[PDB]
């Protein structure tokens, strides 16, 4: 199973309390970029 | 009697350290007769 | 415990002569003994087990019988490495018990 | 190829605590028990007790018993005696036995080990 | 005599002994029949052990023996197959004895077991009708 | 009329048959279910076997018809699914018609059947609990 | 209160609820588990979840809880496993706090399973024997 | 498709023994029972009996038990008649036929071999 973190301002480390089961993830485009992450997700609360 | 060396085909080396073993398949269902009676 | 008595404690006996050994249980094993021969300083090896059966390699001129309290080693044909300490032992229940020792020795 | 090596001999003072090992070869060390016996300079064996490796019961000779400690790895396939409280007339050739064991019952021990030496004076 | 208890001589330790003590280690035997040169030699390998490992679970299951490692059915022993006394098989013999002697006879008691099976299977469901 | 016994029609020979015939050939079909361009053909082909096998034989276990072939449940046939009556079911049709006429309620009633072994199970080790 | 009956949860909804509702969802996390760079990442990997899943399946067969997914069984629990009573046990916590807890003493808790059920198979050949 | 091909026209000697095959196509030949019947020159139809290919089990008639055998291999789909103490009045065209076998009983002889014509005098 994948498990997913629905904690929004999640910092990526420690315990997630808002947890659920996807089959799998949302469309992940493979873009190559240097310096600058290019045509990615957002934050949906603020910068992290 | 007159031996001389030989080799070639490196089977035979492989032979020498395989020589003590062989492959089994385990066959673990059987019948066998008992008073037993279902 | 259970007490367990060998006779003769001391033998004498020449190559090729019959020695026999008796082995008495003060309380009754049915067959639960074994025969063991040690040499001086060395570790013991067994002889008979059951009282009646020799253990794989022992030479076959070694025999032994007896049921209940009275058993006996016989060694048909005295051999030159034959001399050594017997030991007679049963198991049928606690606690484990040997032999005083029975000692062959040439003439 | 069945083969029973211990560790080598020990002198120790009286009050103190001995451990002799005791290894096999040759045989699965789980598919049978092992006796402890002793035998004193010039003197007949004397049973302490035996072990089953595989489910760890051990039994005691009834004089023995919080006295003697017996104990296996099956990692390592051996089996350890643990003697306290040593004395003088604990001296002797201490041998680790291997029993046939048909029929889930004792037979005969027909595999020794070399006999570990331990002495015990002031 | 005297013991502790039972001893454990392997994966395949009893292979020697008599029917009725090797009958006291099938478990042992039963449970380790699951688990680029050498990576694709592992691939093919343990699809061929799953595929022999659900055969024989099938033709355990379709004679009524499903769960069991000693399993009793309703086929009577025709003597034809073999004609010794219980007394000299389950004592006097191992299981490797008996599977040179009776290899000849091996699918068609497997159809019986299978057809007493659907027949009771059947006999089941009109019992339970009633 | 007289008679000598059973006959063996094969595989599928069974398949024009009525229900009550085919019904005793079962397990004619159930056996025969498991078994460098062309030899990976068969690797994952077999592959798939397997898992088709398997997940029948997972269905068959969460409905406690585990190691049967019939198999009697305690869900009741709702009627919506059919409204034919028995006699005209087991001795005028076959089965390819049944999985003609019935397609459309199999994963409900698989569902029903799963969640009544789940009540039977629990119902089960409450009663052994006294 | 009033109810209008159970509700489903999805795959994994009762990993958080306690063991006694968990248990009543049994079923919905077991039916999931058996179902040319992407297409080499599947055949491998469907290998490893059939023989995890036929490892289970035969885990359990062999301590005669086949085809069940609650079993009861003649092991009786040896307290120093866990001191817990039932009433904060199957009330107060859920099963991956359980999983935390008692995984000292798996392996040695399977083995006396397998044997029992070796002891089990024994003694009904014995019964039916007579 | 269904059809049966038996052997060729026998001539024996009375005392002699005569084996009459047939082969079966187009239908599985353990999925229904085989008769054989005879018939003389000008005369009506014998029944001789009937075999079971798949269990093997078969049936003579009471006034020929004894005499006439059946057997079958299912290697290649055929079944074999053997009539022994042939006499002048054994001749005539022996018949293997297929029963409908509809409920597992006799129902009726649907296919017919081409007939093999046996004949026997001195
Ligand atoms: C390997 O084979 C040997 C011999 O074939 C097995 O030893 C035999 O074991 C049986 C029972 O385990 C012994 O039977 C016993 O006989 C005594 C005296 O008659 C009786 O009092 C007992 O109740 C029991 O019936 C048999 O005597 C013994 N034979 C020998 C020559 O020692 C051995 O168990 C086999 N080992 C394995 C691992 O299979
Ligand atoms: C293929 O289908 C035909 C029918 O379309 C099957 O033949 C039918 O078989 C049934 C049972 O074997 C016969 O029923 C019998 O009827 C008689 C007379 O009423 C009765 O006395 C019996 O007790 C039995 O109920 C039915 O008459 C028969 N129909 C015809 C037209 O012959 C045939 O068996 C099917 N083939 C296979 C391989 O299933
Ligand atoms: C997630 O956890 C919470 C609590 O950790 C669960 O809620 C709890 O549910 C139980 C029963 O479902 C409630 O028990 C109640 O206790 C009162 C005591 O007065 C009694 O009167 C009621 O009849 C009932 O037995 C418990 O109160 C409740 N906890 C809270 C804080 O409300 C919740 O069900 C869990 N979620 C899932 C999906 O399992
Ligand atoms: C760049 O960002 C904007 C804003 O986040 C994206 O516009 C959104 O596109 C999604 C499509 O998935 C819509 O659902 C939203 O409503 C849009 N929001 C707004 C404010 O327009 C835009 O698609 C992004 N572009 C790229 C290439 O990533
Ligand atoms: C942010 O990361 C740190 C890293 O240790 C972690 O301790 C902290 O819990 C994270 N923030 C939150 C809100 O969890």
């Amino acid at each position: 199973a994948i498990l997913k973190c629905k904690d929004k301002k999640f910092n990526g480390t420690g315990p997630c309390p808002s947890v659920s089961t996807v089959q799998c993830t949302h469309g992940i485009k493979p873009v190559v970029s240097t310096q600058l992450l290019l045509n990615g997700s957002l934050a949906e609360e603020e910068v992290m | 009697e007159t031996f001389r060396p030989g080799g070639g085909d490196m089977r035979d080396n492989w032979r020498s350290e395989l020589y003590k073993y062989k492959v089994v398949k385990i066959e673990p269902l059987g019948v066998a007769p008992t008073r037993c009676k279902r | 415990d259970i007490q367990l008595t060998q006779s003769p404690s001391f033998l004498s006996a020449s190559v090729g002569d019959k020695v026999t050994i008796t082995c008495r249980a003060s309380q009754g094993v049915r067959n639960e003994l074994a025969w063991y021969q040690q040499k001086p300083g060395k570790a013991p090896n067994l002889l008979i087990y059951y009282a009646s059966t020799l253990q794989s390699g022992v030479p076959s001129r070694f025999s032994a019988t007896g049921s209940g309290t009275h058993f006996t080693l016989t060694v048909s044909s005295l051999q030159p490495e034959d001399f050594a300490t017997y030991f007679c032992q049963h198991m049928s229940s606690y606690p484990l018990t040997f032999g005083g020792g029975t000692k062959v020795e040439i003439k | 190829q069945k083969v029973l090596v211990q560790s080598g001999a020990e002198v120790k003072k009286p009050g103190a605590s001995v451990k002799v090992s005791c290894r096999a070869f040759g045989y699965t060390f789980t598919g049978n028990p092992l006796h402890w016996v002793r035998q004193a300079p010039g003197q007949g064996l004397e049973w302490l007790g035996w072990i089953n490796p595989h489910s760890g019961d051990t039994f005691t000779s009834q004089k023995f018993q919080g006295r003697v400690y017996m104990t296996r790895d099956k990692s390592i396939n051996t089996a350890f005696l643990d003697v306290t409280r040593l004395t003088s007339d604990d001296t002797g050739i201490y041998y680790c036995a291997r029993d046939k064991y048909y029929g889930n019952e004792a037979v005969g021990m027909d595999v020794w080990g070399q006999g570990t030496s331990v002495t015990v004076s002031s | 005599a005297v013991g502790i208890g039972a001893v454990f001589l392997g994966f395949l330790g009893a292979a020697g002994s008599t029917m009725g003590a090797a009958s006291m280690t099938l478990t042992v035997q039963a449970r380790n029949l699951l688990s680029t040169v050498w990576g694709i030699k592992q691939l093919q390998a343990r699809v061929l052990a799953v595929e022999r490992y659900l055969r024989d679970q099938q033709l355990l299951g379709i004679w009524g023996c499903s769960g069991k490692l000693i399993c009793c059915t309703n086929v009577p022993w025709n003597s034809s197959w073999s004609n010794r006394n219980l007394s000299e098989i389950w004592d006097n013999m191992t299981w490797l004895q008996w599977d040179k002697e009776i290899s000849n006879y091996t699918q068609i008691i497997y159809g019986l077991l299978e057809e007493s099976q659907n027949q009771q299977e059947k006999n089941e469901q009109d019992l339970l009708a009633l």
